[PDB]
């Protein structure tokens, strides 16, 4: 059957225009490909884009359109920003009659590149939190790329591991991504560690902010 | 034209079973080539199943045939997937669509119907466990400050996030609750507060764990 | 729009054969040269009147006009006849149908999951009493629809035809496909078509025709006594063919203008 995959992202800077790619075993079986784009914003639902790699859509601003043939598909991004910034699958719509397949998504994003100056903020246990359960010192980054961080850690002068850690999607009327992480130790931990910190280590970016517990 | 409508958001257990129906509007169902596509969240789609224009077969991906199934009802207009013995992947989006829609006149285009996302977890909803975001020092008086709330060992699904009542609506940051070890939620989310209420005002966050019956709204401070 | 009906509507009057003949008769026509209506696909089936009864025609080869609608109000309050020509049948039915905003019927979607009319597809119908029911461009399908005593008839005549704009000049008569005695009020009416065509009306008239049945029993030639004072010397004379000369039609009388009431003032 008509089995198909894409690259990660085709991003670029606010008002370019980019190429998206889907490639596979085949055409969509019985002629030329049936391969139909959708487009999901982030954190929001997939738009139908066009469609049997030439059919458009209504509602699309004429700023997208198709390209390719065979065991491959592509779609053109124009002038893109904010909503184009969006994830482009190919799928395969054989006569609408033959086994249907998704791909592995094309995520374009306005570019914050070259990679920002990070905001830091950090938050220790709280004093009642220092008594209940297993408790947590917390760490955002705001303004960097996405997965290019690690909101990483020091207890005590010692390297330490996140317990968890986490990412949130672009605000749109900032292009800005940010991340954090939750580092994990046990109460009489927090109580005796200090110095404890979000030692971050970012593709060519580090910097590190030190706490007490409950340091007001 | 016709409009898709998924059942809200799911949470079912591994080796439980789950049925997501799909609303159609304007018109009718049966007219309609309903398909059924699975999403790993954020990440990328996969097939499942649906009726193709020849012998209107609700044929199934592969991967997954037997083990999903569809079913429909003119009566409400509702398409079905019925994915049975759920695993670690079915934490999905699932997507109801169809190549068809009609509006008596007849049509042939794909539109979407936003989907159902759903959890899978071993894990079950606790009482009350939140924290103030006890500061650290350089946020007490700073070029601004932040501030908000921390939450531990808890799965209701929903939560509130603003860290006050109406007075914040710039500088927030929210994260998708994160899974502890033993798979129930962690929150920490940052808000930079005003530099002066921070150390001399107090707040509130609205952490609700509304299936728990604990509907907690807790103060925000420093302490 | 408007166009010319020229002979149009002859029907035949009563189920009797008669041959090489001119029968004279007084009923319900279209009036030779009236203007006949016409209406398009082009989103126009509003509620006509009826008046005395309805000369209607198509010309088709789609088929996407399937039916027609009659009575007063046309709203469940009272009986509403419907006509429908579905697939090969003439299908009629009475009930106090409830019709949606338009009479666009409801239409045949792809065969893999059945295709069927939905009963057009808002409410169409709020009551039964059915007291009736019964089961039977390239062409012209003319139909003539009038009630008299309430006996409802329907008339027509199928015919391939060449001008696509209007009404076919030359002739031909229609016969009886159905008398219903089913006693309705109709004053007036709606066609019905399949929603994804044009059709043509005029309105009968009581008038004297004189017509001509030929030697197979059919009526060929007609004469519409009232079009002009020829036509009223034809029926004079009983006579298609009128001769050099001058010949006493009627006696031409200044009609009452109102009517002046008095009486002794008490
Ligand atoms: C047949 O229908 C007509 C109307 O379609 C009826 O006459 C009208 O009756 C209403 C009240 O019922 C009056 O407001 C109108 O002024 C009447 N119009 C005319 C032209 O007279 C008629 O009475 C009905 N007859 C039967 C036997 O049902
Ligand atoms: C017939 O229609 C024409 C326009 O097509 C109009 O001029 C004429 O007055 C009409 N006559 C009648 C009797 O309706
Ligand atoms: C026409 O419609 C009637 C129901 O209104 C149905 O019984 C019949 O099968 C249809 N076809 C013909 C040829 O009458
Ligand atoms: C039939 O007619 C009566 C009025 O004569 C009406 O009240 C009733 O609802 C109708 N019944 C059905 C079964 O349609
Ligand atoms: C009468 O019908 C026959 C066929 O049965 C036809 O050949 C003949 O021409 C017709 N004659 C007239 C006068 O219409």
């Amino acid at each position: 059957q008509s089995a198909l995959t894409q690259p990660p992202s085709a991003s670029g800077s606010p008002g370019q225009s980019v190429t998206i790619s889907c490639t596979g075993t085949s055409s969509d079986v019985g002629g030329y490909n049936y391969v139909s784009w959708y487009q999901q914003h982030p954190g929001k639902a997939p738009k139908l884009m066009i469609y049997e790699v030439s059919k458009r859509p209504s509602g699309v601003p004429d700023r997208f359109s198709g390209s390719k043939s065979g065991n491959t598909a592509s779609l053109t991004v124009s002038g893109l920003q904010a909503e184009d910034e969006a994830d482009y699958y190919c799928s395969s719509y054989a006569g609408s009659n033959n086994p249907y397949v998704f791909g592995t998504g094309t995520k374009v994003t306005v570019l914050g590149q070259p990679k920002a100056n990070p905001t830091v903020t950090l938050f220790p246990p709280s004093s009642e939190e220092l008594q209940a359960n297993k408790a947590t010192l917390v760490c955002l980054i705001s303004d960097f790329y996405p997965g290019a961080v690690t909101v990483a850690w020091k207890a005590d002068s010692s390297p330490v591991k996140a317990g968890v850690e986490t990412t949130t999607p672009s605000k749109q009327s900032n292009n800005k991504y940010a991340a954090s992480s939750y580092l994990s130790l046990t109460p009489e931990q927090w109580k005796s560690h200090r110095s404890y910190s979000c030692q971050v280590t970012h593709e060519g970016s580090t910097v590190e902010k030190t706490v007490a517990p409950t340091e007001c | 034209q016709v409009q898709l409508v998924q059942s809200g958001a799911e949470v079912k257990k591994p080796g439980a079973s789950v049925k997501v129906s799909c609303k159609v509007s304007g018109y009718t169902l049966p007219e309609l080539s309903m398909h059924w596509v699975r999403q790993a969240p954020g990440k990328g789609l996969e097939w499942m199943g649906g009726f193709h224009p020849e012998d209107g077969e609700t044929i199934y991906a592969q991967k997954f045939q037997g083990r999903v199934t569809m079913t429909e009802d003119t009566s409400t207009d509702t398409a079905y997937m019925e994915l049975s013995s759920l695993r670690s992947e079915d934490t999905a989006v699932y997507y109801c669509a169809t190549g068809s829609p009609f509006g008596v006149v007849t049509d042939w285009f794909d539109p979407w119907g936003r989907g159902t996302l759903v959890t899978v977890s071993s894990a079950s909803t606790k009482g009350p466990s939140v924290f103030p975001l006890a500061p650290s020092s350089k946020s007490t008086s700073g070029g601004t400050a932040a501030l908000g709330c921390l939450v531990k060992d808890y799965f209701p699904e929903p939560v509130t996030v603003s860290w006050n009542s109406g007075a914040l609506t710039s500088g927030v940051h929210t994260f998708p609750a994160v899974l502890q070890s033993s798979g129930l939620y962690s929150l920490s989310s940052v808000v930079t507060v005003p530099s002066s209420s921070l150390g001399t005002q107090t707040y509130i966050c609205n952490v609700n764990h509304k299936p728990s019956n604990t509907k907690v709204d807790k103060k925000v401070e420093p302490k | 729009a408007y166009t010319n009906s020229f002979t149009r509507g002859v029907y035949y009057p009563d189920k009797v054969f008669r041959s090489s003949v001119l029968h004279s008769t007084q009923d319900l026509f279209l009036p030779f040269f009236s203007n006949v209506t016409w209406f398009h696909a082009i989103h126009d089936n509003p509620v006509l009147p009826f008046n005395d009864g309805v000369y209607f025609a198509s010309t088709e080869k789609s088929n996407i006009i399937r039916g027609w609608i009659f009575g007063t109000t046309l709203d469940s309050k009272t009986q509403s006849l419907l006509i429908v020509n579905n697939a090969t049948n003439v299908v009629i039915k009475v009930c106090e149908f409830q019709f949606c905003n338009d009479p666009f019927l409801g239409v045949y979607y792809h065969k893999n999951n059945k295709s069927w009319m939905e009963s057009e597809f808002r409410v169409y119908s709020s009551a039964n009493n059915c007291t009736f029911e019964y089961v039977s461009f390239k062409n012209l399908r003319e139909f003539v629809f009038k009630n008299i005593d309430g006996y409802f008839k329907i008339y027509s005549k199928h015919t391939p035809i060449n001008l696509v704009r209007d009404l076919p000049q030359g002739f031909s008569a229609l016969e009886p496909l159905v008398d219903l005695p089913i006693g309705i009020n109709i004053t007036r009416f709606q066609t019905l078509l399949a929603l994804h065509a044009a059709y043509y009306v005029g309105y009968l008239q009581p008038r004297t025709f004189l017509l001509k049945y030929n030697e197979n029993g059919t009526i060929t030639d007609a004469v519409d006594c009232a079009l002009d004072p020829l036509s009223e010397t034809k029926c004079t004379l009983k006579s298609f063919t009128v001769e050099k000369g001058i010949y006493q039609t009627s006696n031409f009388r200044v009609q009452p203008t109102e009517s002046i009431v008095r009486f002794p003032n008490i």
